[PDB]
């Protein structure tokens, strides 16, 4: 039951942000006003986990000087936290082959891979995953991801069709799909041989993908072997289901509301406004806890911390954020 | 040998520092009386002193903070009185107590600021009336908070202090406007917050400082913006009246005499009103915040007997 393992596997983003992120990685930049690994480590410690394995891939020394110098290497954390260095920018799954040689992990822990930001209350998604324990013995993993249903089209890279079970939510297939600025590639196929014993399935597009995976300690196993998989999802959802290991399962769970993982600027700023607005209730801004600031908050979505110099004759619109210590001048905006 | 009546001591100083104000002003000459006259004997060191006091008020009896601070003076020698030291060391006990007032309530005036600043949040249109100096004492170190703001000061008609704070905090760099005294009913629907400074304070929390805080109480009643005062410990006085009109000035505040040939006939009604407790909603001492009840019982328990 207790005793919650983790692992973060940053650092598989830099293509995205190539004009920055070759001076300090993609998870050491400021969301807001404080570098986002926290944005998943207060979460995932609010979920009750004992150790975290950062993969640093590029740029670890910038990556642990500033966890010596965080609030998790001090004897209070709830979790003790563990770094691994790592030869530049190898691509993901083989992390997991390189901790089975190493054999650490033992029991459930979050394969969380990229950078989220959420509201969701991990405790009850511990029932759905002993409910998938109990009610199948030829289980993999759950896969929570948002209900994002008033927006397709705009959750950049990849959008993906998540078809997964009517009843037990079960994740049938999945497949890659092309983008709107794509007017040419207009197909799927989803081949119904192992359609068999479904009899109920639904299709969506309206889930984004938030990379936060929690497991048995089988499935690593269960990965070693077969040493063709390069991505997380691409290859592995897909050459797990298609009937290439018999009796292995995988479920995905649908949440309700907000959480989000960073993709790219085009989602940067999207969760930046919904992250400062008061769309992520409870995690929020004004509650001062990272770097111990002093945010406060009127109304039209204003944080200001302490020694802001305000000067006169300016104008401060919607949802807006300033750190301690600025100088703004007279007519400014 | 001076004897401490009029301006022989009295007046001396007032034009040593134009800074210091009347009742630490009274103050100072009253302790300073029994600082040299003590001809060792506590029968007659009262009656000096209650005779001065008296005398004191006789010279001006229509600036009511001499008789706030003629009085304090008299709790004070009464407290100091009190825990009995058989006069053998209060000869010597009660003038090394002395100074303490020049020492503590000469410096109580950034102790207003210093919990007053947290009043004027940002961005606060500030409407102050009459040259009250613990205000500019408080708007001081508001500015030097580096706090954003703008004052708009009203006229004093007819004792000319609106016109002394556009010219006092106009060249420490803040953004204000003048209006005229009687503008106040179309602007204070605007005016965020509205502060004023006391020349007295009755027995349960009045305004008797100028001509018209009483017009300003009642538009910020029916505006329904808060009615700050600043003020400090001094000024607590036991003058308690019951309507709007206190102590005459020379007759009534309804004049219907005849002008002779060309005398003056601006200062023909009342010169200094009175606020009730309702219109005032907090009042700003060294006791910290101060709701008007609080100082009614301040008031209450240290002038009983």
């Amino acid at each position: 039951e207790d005793r919650l393992q983790a692992v973060v596997l940053t650092d598989s983003y830099e293509t995205r942000f190539m004009p920055l992120t070759a001076v300090k990685p993609r998870c050491l930049l400021p969301l807001a006003n404080v570098p986002l690994i926290e944005y998943t480590l207060e979460f995932l410690a609010k979920a009750g986990v004992h150790e975290v394995f950062l993969i640093c891939s590029s740029h670890a020394n910038q990556i642990n000087d500033y966890i010596e110098n965080s609030k998790w290497n001090l004897p209070w954390s709830p979790f003790k936290i563990t770094t691994i260095m790592s030869p530049e920018a190898r691509c993901t799954g083989d992390v997991m082959r390189d901790l089975d040689n190493r054999g650490i992990i033992t029991g459930d822990f979050i394969l969380v891979s990229g950078d989220v930001l959420t509201n969701i209350d991990f405790s009850k998604m511990l029932e759905f995953h002993k409910k998938m324990h109990l009610q199948d013995k030829d289980h993999i993993s759950t896969m929570c991801l948002s209900k994002a249903s008033t927006y397709p089209k705009t959750r950049t890279i990849e959008p993906a069709a998540f078809v997964l079970d009517k009843s037990t939510s079960r994740c049938i297939y999945y497949q890659d799909l092309p983008l709107p600025s794509s007017r040419e590639k207009t197909s799927i196929q989803i081949d119904p041989e192992l359609l068999d014993n479904v009899d109920e399935f639904v299709i969506r597009n309206d889930l984004i993908d938030c990379r936060i995976d929690i497991c048995t300690s089988h499935v690593p196993l269960i990965f070693q072997e077969n040493f063709d998989y390069q991505s997380l999802r691409t290859d592995f959802v897909k050459g797990v289901i298609s009937s290439d290991i018999l009796g292995k399962h995988i479920y995905a769970y649908l949440t309700d509301e907000y959480a989000v993982r960073v993709e790219s600027w085009q989602t940067y700023d999207t969760i930046s406004q919904d992250f400062l607005g008061r769309w992520c209730y409870p995690l929020v801004l004004d509650s001062n806890i990272q770097d111990d600031q002093t945010y406060s908050y009127e109304s039209r979505h204003i944080y200001k911390e302490k020694d802001v110099v305000l000067a006169q004759s300016c104008k401060i619109g919607k949802c807006t954020a300033i750190g301690s210590g600025t100088k703004i001048g007279e007519g400014t905006k | 040998m001076s004897e401490f009546n009029i301006t022989e001591t009295y007046l001396r100083f007032l034009e040593e520092d134009t800074e210091m104000t009347m009742p630490i002003a009274a103050i100072e000459a009253l302790v300073t009386l029994l600082r040299i006259k003590t001809p060792e004997t506590a029968a007659e060191m009262i009656n000096t002193i209650k005779s001065s006091t008296e005398e004191l008020i006789k010279s001006i009896p229509n600036s009511v903070s001499l008789r706030a601070g003629c009085d304090i003076f008299m709790r004070f020698v009464l407290r100091n009185l009190h825990l009995y030291g058989d006069w053998e060391n209060c000869k010597q006990h009660l003038i090394e107590n002395g100074q303490l007032f020049v020492s503590r309530a000469k410096k109580s005036r950034n102790k207003i600021a210093e919990i007053g600043v947290d009043f004027i949040a940002d961005d606060d249109i500030i409407l102050v009336h009459g040259y009250s100096r613990a205000v500019f004492s408080l708007l001081n170190h508001a500015a030097n908070k580096f706090i954003r703001f703008r004052c708009v000061v009203t006229e004093s008609r007819p004792s000319k202090q609106g016109n002394q704070l556009y010219t006092l905090l106009e060249q420490k760099g803040i953004p204000v406007t003048l209006i005229v005294d009687s503008a106040v009913g179309a602007v204070i629907d605007k005016v965020d917050k509205v502060f004023v400074g006391a020349e007295g304070v009755a027995e349960s929390g009045g305004i008797i400082n100028l001509v018209g805080t009483y017009s300003v109480g009642v538009l910020a009643h029916n505006a329904r913006k808060p009615f700050y005062v600043v003020t400090e410990s001094h000024k607590f006085v036991r003058m308690f009246p019951l309507s709007s009109d206190d102590l005459p000035m020379a007759g009534p505040p309804l004049d219907f005499t005849r002008r002779t040939d060309d005398l003056e006939d601006a200062l023909r009604g009342p010169t200094i009103d009175y606020t009730a407790q309702e219109y005032i909603t907090a009042l700003i001492t060294d006791l910290g915040v101060l709701t008007p009840s609080a100082v009614s019982e301040e008031l209450i328990k240290m002038w009983y007997d």
